[PDB]
């Protein structure tokens, strides 16, 4: 997908303003709490019986760091996303056996967390641009399934 | 369907929302229209600019309907039978767009209410909006 | 939720189905396993060959549960609270696979019932199976 | 997607056995009756208030003929489906504005109708092969959306 120069400048500015530690942890914790069946893959991380424990789990943040790093790399390489999201796509298709709905669910949760952190600076144009970005990343990462 | 904890959380969240319902609904409509342009084909007689009087009025009507649904959370079909009939027989809208509207509403109430948008409130609002959309998308009687 | 015409059609269809429920359920399980191999990860202790005793027993159990659900069509939560708790808390199955199982069941009952598989019966069975899956996929109490 | 020689022989035999007149009409009528919101595009065809009128409408069959012809062409060209379903994909993306769920719904309805007509000859292996074929056709036809 193509983006206008103004949209590119806006998304680059906000991403530069993003704190790169707690956003991924918040996204993962909110996903696990809101959609409970997603714990079938993360049950190896320890206690997840209550949202307090889910948010306080250290492995949740330790994995959200890698998730947000992957998102940052994908955002850095927007022109070629299929080439960048190849090994991850193969891993998800082969070992994890995850249907592609969870990818868009995680993207929506990330957009919600971004809006929560940035407040009124999340204008509708920037929200649309980030929706396009997350849709592109999800489609690139889930391609072998269909 | 809904747990008492979820019902209490939804009631508290909407009570905190209060009288900003019209502006929140108008903002949700604008967000949906900008984000997804494939849902602009249901409004062919509107002027979908920024700060439109008709869009503001429709947002206020949607907000009032949502407030009534909150006030009658346990009686959704009896409260919204007319809306269900209008949305299912006349307009004939597929149930995909309700997900987009619910997500846009969630973003709108998250942006302006950072204190009350805890994970529990997030889950309660998600389930409540899903139930409202499910009730509204039906063909009965 | 369901119209009286739909309820009568579902009751007539299942009454016509009768005592072939166990074989129909076993065939539905086999069809699902062959068609979609991504749902074979929920049964790691089974021997998913053709004509398996364990698969036949599970099909019979599913058929009996469906027959009870038909006999209590207006009381799905009270009839299937235990099943809902087991499927939501212990197994933790996403609601995608229920669509595949419903479609496979529809194909199975369509293959051997050409006379009773009218469009009205098709719509009634579709809505009834969707309602059963929705009831079974929930987290309440 | 690749198919084994045995699956190819089976699908070719059954498709040779298919009646090429009423299958498309039945598929379209069943789709319209089961999912009522799909009439928003076919409301130009006349009376569709009851399933009897929906099935008796002549334009329903006249359009099901073309739908089944397109499916037959797609089945004939299995190796290259993106090249074959290009003009139709552009048309559906531009003019009709149809989300990709209806494509898989129509595929499922077609499989149900095939099972209904053929009876017990619709073995689970053939059912799986036809599911693969319809999934491939739907994915090839809906590519510009995502
Ligand atoms: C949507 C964008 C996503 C991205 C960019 C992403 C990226 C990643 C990355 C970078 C890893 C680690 C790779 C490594 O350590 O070598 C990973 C593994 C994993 N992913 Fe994803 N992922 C996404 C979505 C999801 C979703 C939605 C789920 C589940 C619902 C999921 C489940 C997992 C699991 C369980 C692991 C392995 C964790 C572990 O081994 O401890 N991923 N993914
Ligand atoms: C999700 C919750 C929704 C609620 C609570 C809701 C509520 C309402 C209400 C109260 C009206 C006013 C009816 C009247 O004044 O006669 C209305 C009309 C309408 N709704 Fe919805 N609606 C919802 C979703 C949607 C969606 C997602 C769409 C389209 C994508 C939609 C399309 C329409 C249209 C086209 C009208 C008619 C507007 C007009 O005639 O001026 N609605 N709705
Ligand atoms: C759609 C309607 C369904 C019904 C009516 C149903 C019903 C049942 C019943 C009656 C049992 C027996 C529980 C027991 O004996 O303790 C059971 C267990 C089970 N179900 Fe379901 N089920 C449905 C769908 C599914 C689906 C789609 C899956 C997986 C994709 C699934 C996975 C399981 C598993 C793994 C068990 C445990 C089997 C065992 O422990 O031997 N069910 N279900
Ligand atoms: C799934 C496989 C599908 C195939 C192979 C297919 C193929 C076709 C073909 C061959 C045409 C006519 C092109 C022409 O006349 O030049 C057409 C048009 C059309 N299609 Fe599709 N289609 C599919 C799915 C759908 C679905 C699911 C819908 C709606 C829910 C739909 C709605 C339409 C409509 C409304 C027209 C125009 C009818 C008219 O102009 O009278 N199609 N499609």
């Amino acid at each position: 997908v193509h983006l206008t120069p103004e949209e590119k400048s806006a998304v680059t500015a906000l991403w530069g303003k993003v704190n790169v530690d707690e956003v991924g942890g918040e996204a993962l914790g909110r996903l696990l709490v809101v959609y409970p069946w997603t714990q079938r893959f993360f049950e190896s991380f320890g206690d997840l019986s209550t949202p307090d424990a889910v948010m306080g789990n250290p492995k949740v943040k330790a994995h959200g760091k890698k998730v947000l790093g992957a998102f940052s790399d994908g955002l850095a390489h927007l022109d070629n996303l299929k080439g960048t999201f190849a090994t991850l796509s193969e891993l998800h298709c082969d070992k994890l056996h995850v249907d592609p709905e969870n990818f868009r669910l995680l993207g929506n949760v990330l957009v919600c967390v971004l809006a929560h952190h940035f407040g009124k600076e999340f204008t509708p144009p920037v929200q649309a641009a980030y929706q396009k970005v997350v849709a592109g990343v999800a489609n690139a990462l889930a391609h072998k399934y269909h | 369907v809904l747990s008492p904890a979820d019902k209490t959380n939804v009631k508290a969240a909407w009570g905190k929302v209060g009288a900003h319902a019209g502006e929140y609904g108008a903002e949700a409509l604008e967000r949906m229209f900008l984000s997804f342009p494939t849902t602009k084909t249901y409004f062919p007689h509107f002027d979908l600019s920024h700060g439109s009087a008709q869009v503001k009025g429709h947002g206020k009507k949607v907000a009032d309907a949502l407030t009534n649904a909150v006030a009658h959370v346990d009686d959704m079909p009896n409260a919204l039978s007319a809306l269900s009939d209008l949305h299912a027989h006349k307009l004939r809208v597929d149930p995909v767009n309700f997900k987009l509207l619910s997500h846009c509403l969630l973003v709108t109430l998250a942006a302006h209410l950072p204190a009350e948008f805890t994970p529990a409130v997030h889950a309660s609002l998600d389930k409540f909006l899903a139930s409202v959309s499910t009730v509204l998308t039906s063909k009965y009687r």
